[PDB]
């Protein structure tokens, strides 16, 4: 039954989404403060 | 570009609201070029255009005469 | 007849085109990302 590894994760993952240990947020904060809209850093800013 | 034959004054609603892209906005000016389906030579001249309106003025504030 | 060349051609042609080897696309990626839109490349974007 190789599907057991779909199992033991099932287990791991509840004991980290219960620990509370990561939450998401709605900010991105990728860049300093007048990067993004710099005319010379387009083109990493387009691969970030 | 886009259908000349009179007074064609200034409000072309595909030149201001690329504008509004290009000045404060662009590096999504790639996307809306294929929204257009401009060509390579047809986007050749709006960027032209575009960066010699960056002299003046401001999006803003707004007014519009006629030539 | 020198038109000999004009059947010859076409036959080789019908060969090409009939084993579908390169359709033309209406996607254009003469240009890397955001060098079109800059403007020192101006002179080189109307030379290509």
């Amino acid at each position: 039954y190789p599907r057991l590894e779909g199992i033991i994760v099932q287990i791991n993952t509840g004991y980290v989404a219960s620990a509370n240990v990561i939450r998401p947020v709605s900010e991105k904060r990728y860049f300093p403060e007048n990067l993004e809209q710099n005319q010379s850093a387009a083109r990493l800013v387009s691969a970030v | 570009i886009r259908g000349n034959y009179h007074k064609f004054s200034y409000d072309d609603p595909v030149f201001k609201q690329g504008y509004k892209i290009y000045k404060s906005d662009a590096t999504l000016l790639n996307d809306f070029f294929t929204a257009i389906s401009a060509g390579p030579k047809e986007q050749g001249i709006l960027l032209r255009a575009f960066a010699y309106y960056s002299l003046y003025g401001n999006v803003e504030y707004h007014y519009v005469l006629s030539p």
